[PDB]
């Protein structure tokens, strides 16, 4: 599936 | 906006991609 | 997309992906318009038949991007929504009438060699350009066949289908805001926009002043490239007045 975006995206 | 759809790596350096030219021929 | 084929880098630098938050996936193409303004389609955000309703906190859109599932690193730009903006008289329990939504950014995105604004056109580039037999580009990561997903963003060129051909090839009722478009079964050449895709631009590149103008929105259709079937896509032309309210009131 994907790759994990940064953590600072997601809240 | 004023710029809208010229691409930075196409239009804005005159270099064409390899099937624009299909669209254009396609305009008669 | 099927029967199309890898994006070269750059070429769409317009394209969006529509992201869910959690679980973490694609949801759908929109378009850049604006460094504050993404064009997508009604049905990737409210389809009640599905049950789908998203709020603007579920979802993230993604800039930039060519890799479908990488994280392209100083590259791809990732955006929050501020507002979602549906069309009022979307007709999600019919045929996907008026099949167009906005969504305004948190901040505005900085353009950049992979980012950049598409056109909307104005009426006299629609009258000009949508003739049948003139072709049109699709592009999105969604699925490469009907029954699977890219690398990298895919793209077909199609030509726009004579209405009566359009209204021949399905039951479901076709209004002034749709086209189609699509190779006839005669014509042997192939391609077509699948699931995944929705949302996503339909472009045309103007032989007049050497622009590229967004005609349509990836709508619906009935499987993916199946012979004597076509994609309908949402007229953008003919909804711009709403476009320009949205954008001239809030933004
Ligand atoms: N290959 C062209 C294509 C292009 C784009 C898509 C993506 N669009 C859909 O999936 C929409 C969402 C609701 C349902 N859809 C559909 O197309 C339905 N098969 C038909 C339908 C149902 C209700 C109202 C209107 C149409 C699929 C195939
Ligand atoms: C979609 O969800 C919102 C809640 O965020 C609700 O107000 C709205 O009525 C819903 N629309 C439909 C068609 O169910
Ligand atoms: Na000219
Ligand atoms: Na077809």
């Amino acid at each position: 599936d994907f790759e994990e975006i940064p953590e600072e995206y997601l809240q | 906006e004023a710029d809208c759809g010229l691409r930075p790596l196409f239009e804005k350096k005159s270099l064409e991609d390899k099937t624009e030219r299909e669209l254009l021929e396609s305009y008669i | 997309i099927v029967e199309g084929s890898d994006a070269e880098i750059g070429m769409s630098p317009w394209q969006v992906m529509l992201f869910r938050k959690s679980p973490q996936e694609l949801l759908c193409g929109a378009s850049l318009i604006s460094d504050r303004w993404v064009l997508t389609a009604a049905h990737c955000l409210l389809y009640p038949p599905w049950d789908k309703n998203f709020t603007e906190n579920d979802l993230l859109v993604r800039i930039g991007k060519h890799s479908r599932t990488r994280y392209e690193r100083n590259i791809e730009k990732i955006s929050m929504l501020e507002k979602i903006y549906i069309h009022p008289r979307y007709n999600w329990r019919e045929n996907l009438d008026r099949d167009i939504a906005l969504m305004k950014l948190k901040k505005p995105v900085a353009f950049s060699d992979y980012i950049h604004p598409v056109c909307l056109p104005d009426r006299e580039t629609a009258a000009s350009l949508l003739q049948a037999g003139y072709k049109g580009r699709v592009t999105g990561w969604g699925n490469l066949k009907e029954t699977g997903q890219p690398s990298v963003l895919q793209v077909v060129n199609l030509p726009i289908v004579e209405r009566p051909v359009c209204k021949d090839s399905t039951r479901i009722r076709i209004t002034d805001n749709m086209f189609c478009a699509g190779y006839k079964p005669d014509e042997g050449k192939r391609g077509d926009a699948c699931e995944g895709d929705s949302g996503g631009p339909f472009v045309m590149k103007s032989p007049f002043n050497n622009r590229w103008y967004q005609m349509g929105i990836v709508s619906w259709g009935e499987g993916c490239d199946r012979d004597g079937k076509y994609g309908f896509y949402t007229h953008v032309f003919r909804l711009k007045k709403w476009i320009q309210k949205v954008i001239d009131q809030f933004g």
